């Protein structure tokens, strides 16, 4: 069910990411164009951050303890994604910038490793 | 210790305003424009999800309003123009030997109309309702001749409402409150997600909402602000009240041609006796329904105040009378017989008038001529809600005229949200 | 033992109905808009590929039909309307001493038409063809005055057809049968794939297909159901038959202004003699062509069946007679001299009439006024196919009136398919 | 041999022409046609991405082949059959296979996260 | 040793011609369609980047021209069409005893206009300017009657220009030359990249450019080819010259209905004395400005030549006089007092005529009627540049009329480019 | 700073590719959006076919030729901007693309044999 896990905990909700992902794709044309642009913006952000065609990607940016400093198990077991997204909304623009910086550094390092031989 | 992980496909959303598309299974609300229907739509219940709704700020109502206006104009554009008809009319009384309230309501108007050839004129007699004809000094003109040019509706396009399903585009979803006795605002703990709404009929009326949805358990009184008496109060009934509206006369329709490739339809004559149009509402059903409304209204205003109903104070006929489309004819009915009692802690007959020149949607500068329909017209419909306004005694009157409120009474349960499937969360991983 | 492997770019396609777009190298057709010119077309032969075709269900015919109608209406729309011309006419015979077949065919009419200023009127004398003027009781009117408004075509816009190439959007491909003696249905074992079709000229005609494609091997008879006499038979010829048509009279065109910035063009006078339009078809070539058609028909209907031909049974002139556009003039020609014959086991001259009021594609409610052309009109065309209707013995008659039959005659070789570049197959691997 | 040149070729031989098809896949009605072409292209890429097959033309998964899906040996499929015949033969099981592919990829990603989580 | 490496996101571009967006931070120019404003526009200076610019080949000007034409027609279209006004007029002189240079310019023009009803006519007296009325033989008609129908501008839509910003779509960028004394062509070493241009007011005028940009360092003389007499020379001034224009009369505007929903506005009467409209230019400022222009022009023609100026030699009033829109009325002013001089190595007052029938954009077949404005008109503007046409002594005259040159002046600094982010370079790696 | 590195050497500009990567993504606006999307997807498709779908800098197996404006690495990376380099090898652009596609196709087939 689309968004069926929306009220479930973050851990449980992580098991249905495919369900939401597969449903993202004159007025009808305008709406189709905007839907496509939103899809592509999300795909571009995933690519730039170093995340390939995967639902879950782990990166090299450490967690800043000032953001939602409420244990680890409490977040995944007691909260839903709507509550979590609201709690850290004010830091979203910071995290994304850090992710971009990390990937650029990682690519530079990879090229050096590729040059060694 | 903890690391950032990016999750794509996260089941979250944010409030948004977007463009919705139509689906359906000639008509003004044509099904040719769109048919992306779904014989088996799904509803995914969201457990442990509470969302806030506000029916008074719901962009779906404004979008529907524009969609209805656009479809209306698209239907009227490819039709016969009646500009040659705005002439001086020589009008007399159709049937002087009438003693009923009908006497003087319809007139015998003689005028010189353009023929197919531009050189000749034809003398045409036609029968018009007095509400469409104004005296200038005999010597009458059509009521629209100063304000606007009038376009004849195409005789082949039906005015019968057809349910329209609204569907969100990909990336968006529609949240249905699905909560009994929800007042249209505030939190809703039983929200379900759909891609398409149920069908909504674009029924056009004032004062009384016809063929709408019924309350699940009891009469629901919805208002943007109860204290502010300038807002309309939308009352959703628990049970329908059946109304039988008839025009009990056998009308004969005649037509003439005006110019090449054009034809004008006009009310020709009446066979048999001429009788007044009217609507029948059962007295007991209405009295019980009104009592239920009063009890719910007292809950908002207090057990110790008196609730009094009165007829509309004045203004345009579209707002002082009940208005509806029955059989293709436009009926205007006097509702003073219903809102005439005071509440302290057989059949009713409403007379109606028929007019052919309609200024819909309160747009000044445009007008439509509704062609007459041959024969006898009867409709049976359900009254599902009321539009009331407020003046130690609270006085309420019927009202309306702002068509958006008729759609609010149906769209209040739906909200449009945008899906934003990107989340960030802490975990214990180091990429590789 | 075996595992699923996903392959993207798989050479598999399925039948599809999609939108195609025109591509070409002032004209009625929008050849200035559809200019993504292909500098050099290519096709890829598909070896060991058999594809089932059915020309009678090909969506491209419907798309071409709509494209031609929409382009034609867009071209005609921005032009002068002739509403002021639908007036009573005083008409006499143009040449009272003429004894040829044109006697009574051209009338000299006088009428009072609007001048540039609303206050003034002018007396105008003009010539009309009999087919455009109907007597009401002298005292004549234009034939369109009781059914439609008429719009004057812009004299600057040419009606000469220009080949139009239909191109598939990315993800779709056009399959060309490329098989001699293909009858329009069934498998084609020599299919090639193209991005776009060859150019197709939007030639409009009835009964005889002009300037079309030839069948290299033999005459091909194509029908939806040859047994069913309610379906048309399209015959593609092996060789062209040359037809030389002319309007030999030297006409003079005059024009007047009929309003603020608008002008009306009309047939002014005739220099020299009044002569009937006509077409010359080589007699021996036509007889040979019929012999080939008869042999193929006998193959379908039996070696001992006598095949008879007859003239169109009746109805509207546009269907009863042959119709074509030469130079922008519209000719209607009597084909009874071509189809009067029988078959059992020196030039031909066809008389033609000129008509200025054209009602294309069977649409009632629209009409075009074709302006006259000064000088003498001569055109030479190739007859490439016939539209026959079947009535021991069988009788065939010419027919037409549904333009999709001409376009199908050219489109039958092409099919549109969608590419589905994704599939799975077993192999021996384990992902890792 | 060109776009769809291998359409009549055997399944194995046509595997080397996937690249040419990949290149070709990418008034108001021309705009509508462009929008539709883009929508179909992105739907195919999203579907491949969900299965874990991103920058790949040939992608091997760990889902086993069920003999109920019109099994007819292996050498016949690659050496004798063409892609049109094969696609027709197993059309009725296409959706089943797709569902399994999606589930497998999600399970694999979870396993990777747990394996990555171990320090 | 070396291998191919592909780099995505490379900061390179190629010249391109694309569609630009409008933005604005009722008017004739749209405000609801041009909403993507930017309260904090940014620019990125490109250090060590020199680009070649060519204003004469700058596609942005043609696109802006098309945008202005489309907005103009959309604004004017939904308004009253004055077809019934093209009637014979019986005109006399408004004030035969007036002895000013405005004598004979305003006519009485008693005519027969239509009314709300087709059956009735009314006698109307209205004033027209001499330049709008042509004698046919009293017995006058409006000048547009023999070329086009005239559409009345809606009084509710303002003709005041507003800034419009042009913004590139994603994937494109706008390069601003940002280089002092740039002549419009050739290399520009100070390129700075922006997403949106500054606002440009779509001011339309002839001979003198109004309310434009200033040349920060000196007067800049630009032309496609300074040696070719057929190319206009655009002179951008270093400092503005203030021009004070007025219509020094208190006019009364009357309104009558001409049909249902339509009303005609006309010049009713004059309160007080009739005076000639005029513009005041300071003599010293103009003489200084012209001397600066002469010095810069001598730099291209030589220190020993004489530069002579003269008034326009002839052609339509629009080009021979200065033309501008102040308050919604159209002024045509005689500039011979500014260009009557010769250069060898107290206010000036220009008379102006007012006219209501406008044939804008040099399009024959359309016309606009500008309704009169009540009261006295005062308009103050900045003269920012000249349009010169070249004939031992050179003669230059005012010219213009092609609005593209006016927009070329404001747009010479901008170029549109496309990003091609696929770099290829040798590296010391082989992937694996 | 979008295109801020345009006047910088190719080495220095390589570190800033992300800013352009981010910036690359009535009837007039719809046409502009559709064309912008098509151009974006054409570039992404080319990176995809070449096996570079997830990288801003992608190293491959195609050798560099001497005919392709060989100027030494020190001159190319330290003394040239991307605009100048693009001009110097513009005429070989299509050659490079064909080679890149062929290499990736062979590599995938080889992996299929190595996997099986
Ligand atoms: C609330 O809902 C009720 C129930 O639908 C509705 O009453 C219904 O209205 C429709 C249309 O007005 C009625 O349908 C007509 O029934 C008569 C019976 O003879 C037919 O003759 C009509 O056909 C004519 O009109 C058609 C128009 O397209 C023509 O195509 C046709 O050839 C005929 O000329 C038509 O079928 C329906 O019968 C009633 N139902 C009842 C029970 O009366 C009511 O109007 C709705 N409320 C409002 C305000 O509209
Ligand atoms: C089947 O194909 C044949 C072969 O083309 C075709 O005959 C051609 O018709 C055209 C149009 O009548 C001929 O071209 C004309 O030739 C005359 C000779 O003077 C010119 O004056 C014409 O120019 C006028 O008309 C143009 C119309 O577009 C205007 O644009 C122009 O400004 C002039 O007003 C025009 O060039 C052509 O020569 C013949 N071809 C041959 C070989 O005779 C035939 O009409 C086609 N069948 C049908 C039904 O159309
Ligand atoms: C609902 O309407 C009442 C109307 O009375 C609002 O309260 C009034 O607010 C105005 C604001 O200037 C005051 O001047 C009145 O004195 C108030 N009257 C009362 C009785 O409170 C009230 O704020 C509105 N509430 C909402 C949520 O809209
Ligand atoms: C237009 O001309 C007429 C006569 O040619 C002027 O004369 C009269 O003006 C008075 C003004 O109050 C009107 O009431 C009369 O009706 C006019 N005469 C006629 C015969 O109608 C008239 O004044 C002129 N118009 C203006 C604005 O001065
Ligand atoms: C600028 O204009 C001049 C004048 O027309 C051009 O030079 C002329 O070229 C024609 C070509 O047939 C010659 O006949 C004239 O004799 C030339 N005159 C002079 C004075 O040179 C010149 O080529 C133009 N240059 C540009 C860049 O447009
Ligand atoms: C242009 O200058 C003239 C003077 O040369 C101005 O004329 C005077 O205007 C004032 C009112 O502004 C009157 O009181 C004077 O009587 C006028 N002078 C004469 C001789 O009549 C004129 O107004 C100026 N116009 C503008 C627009 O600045
Ligand atoms: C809602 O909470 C209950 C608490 O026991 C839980 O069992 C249920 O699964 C939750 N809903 C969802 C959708 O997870
Ligand atoms: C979180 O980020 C902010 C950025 O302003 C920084 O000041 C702070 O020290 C960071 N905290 C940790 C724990 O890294
Ligand atoms: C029609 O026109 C004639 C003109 O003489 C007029 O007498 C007659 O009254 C007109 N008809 C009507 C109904 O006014
Ligand atoms: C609906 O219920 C909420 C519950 O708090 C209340 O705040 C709101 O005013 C109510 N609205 C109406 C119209 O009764
Ligand atoms: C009135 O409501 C009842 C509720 O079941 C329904 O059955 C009936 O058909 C409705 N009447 C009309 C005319 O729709
Ligand atoms: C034109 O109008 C006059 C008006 O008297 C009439 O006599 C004349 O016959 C008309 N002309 C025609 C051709 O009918
Ligand atoms: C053809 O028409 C005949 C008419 O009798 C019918 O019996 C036959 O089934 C039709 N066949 C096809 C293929 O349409
Ligand atoms: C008729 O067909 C022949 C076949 O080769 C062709 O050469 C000739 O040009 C055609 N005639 C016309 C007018 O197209
Ligand atoms: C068609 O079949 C023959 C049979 O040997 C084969 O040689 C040929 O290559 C096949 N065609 C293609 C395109 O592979
Ligand atoms: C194969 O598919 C059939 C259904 O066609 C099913 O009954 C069977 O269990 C499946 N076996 C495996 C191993 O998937
Ligand atoms: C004329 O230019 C100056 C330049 O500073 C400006 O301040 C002034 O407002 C301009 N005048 C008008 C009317 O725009
Ligand atoms: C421009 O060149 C100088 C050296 O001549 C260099 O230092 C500077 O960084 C360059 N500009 C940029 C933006 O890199
Ligand atoms: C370099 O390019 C030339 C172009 O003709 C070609 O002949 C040569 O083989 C190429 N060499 C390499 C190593 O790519």
């Amino acid at each position: 069910g689309f968004l069926g896990a929306a009220g479930s905990t973050m851990g449980a909700a992580s098991m249905t990411l495919t369900v939401q992902a597969r449903n993202l794709l004159i007025k009808q044309l305008q709406a189709r164009v905007l839907a496509v642009e939103h899809y592509l913006r999300d795909q571009q952000l995933l690519g730039i951050w170093g995340c390939s065609g995967k639902l879950i990607c782990c990166t090299n940016v450490p967690w800043n303890s000032s953001w939602s400093n409420r244990n680890l198990s409490e977040i995944w077991d007691n909260m839903t994604w709507l509550q979590w997204d609201k709690e850290i909304s004010n830091y979203t623009q910071i995290i994304y910038g850090l992710l971009e910086e990390s990937q650029n550094q990682q690519e530079k390092n990879e090229q050096d490793l590729l040059a060694l031989d | 210790n903890l690391w950032v992980t990016v999750y794509y496909g996260v089941p979250v959303w944010k409030d948004a305003e977007t463009t919705l598309f139509c689906a359906s299974d000639h008509n003004v609300w044509a099904t040719h424009a769109c048919v992306p229907t779904d014989p088996n739509p799904q509803e995914i219940h969201l457990e442990n999800v509470t969302e806030e709704f506000n029916m008074w700020k719901n962009n779906m109502v404004e979008q529907m309003h524009e969609d209805i206006i656009s479809l209306w104009d698209q239907s009227l554009k490819p039709c016969v123009k009646l500009t040659p008809l705005c002439v001086t009319l020589q009008c007399t009384n159709y049937a002087p030997k009438l003693r009923s309230m009908m006497r003087g309501e319809i007139k015998n108007c003689s005028f010189n109309m353009t023929t197919e050839l531009r050189d000749k004129k034809q003398k045409v007699y036609s029968l018009f309702y007095r509400l469409d004809v104004v005296q200038i000094n005999k010597e009458y003109r059509l009521i629209n001749c100063n304000t606007s040019a009038i376009t004849q509706a195409c005789p082949k396009v039906s005015f019968e409402p057809i349910p329209i399903h609204y569907c969100a585009p990909a990336g968006f979803a529609i949240l249905k409150c699905k909560d009994k006795k929800f007042n249209g605002t505030g939190p809703c703990p039983s929200v379900s997600t759909v891609q398409c709404t149920h069908g909504i009929k674009p029924v056009v009326s004032t004062q009384l909402l016809l063929n709408g949805s019924l309350a699940e358990e009891e009469v629901i009184i919805r208002s943007e602000n109860i204290t502010n008496n300038a807002k309309n109060i939308l009352v959703q009934l628990n049970t329908p009240v059946q109304i039988n509206c008839t025009r009990p006369s056998n009308n004969t329709v005649k037509s003439i041609r005006i110019g090449p490739g054009q034809a004008f339809y006009y009310f020709g004559d009446v066979l048999g006796h001429v009788r007044m149009a009217h609507c029948n509402i059962s007295k007991a059903t209405w009295n019980e329904t009104l009592g239920k409304v009063v009890k719910q209204l007292r809950k908002h205003f207090g057990n110790n105040t008196i609730i009094r109903f009165a007829q509309s104070s004045g203004g345009d006929l579209e707002v002082t009378t009940h208005s509806f489309n029955c059989g293709g004819e436009f009926f205007y009915c006097n509702t003073s017989g219903l809102f005439n009692s005071t509440w302290i802690s057989d059949s009713l007959i409403l007379p109606c008038w028929i007019k052919q020149i309609i200024n819909m949607w309160q747009r000044i500068g445009q007008a439509m001529y509704a062609p007459p329909i041959q024969g006898v017209i009867r409709c049976v419909s359900n009254i599902t809600g009321l539009i009331l306004t407020r003046d130690t005694t609270e006085t309420f009157r019927p009202g309306g005229g702002d068509m958006r409120d008729n759609w609010r009474s149906e769209l209040y349960k739906y909200k449009v949200v945008k899906i934003e499937p990107l989340g960030v969360a802490p975990t214990r991983c180091k990429r590789r």
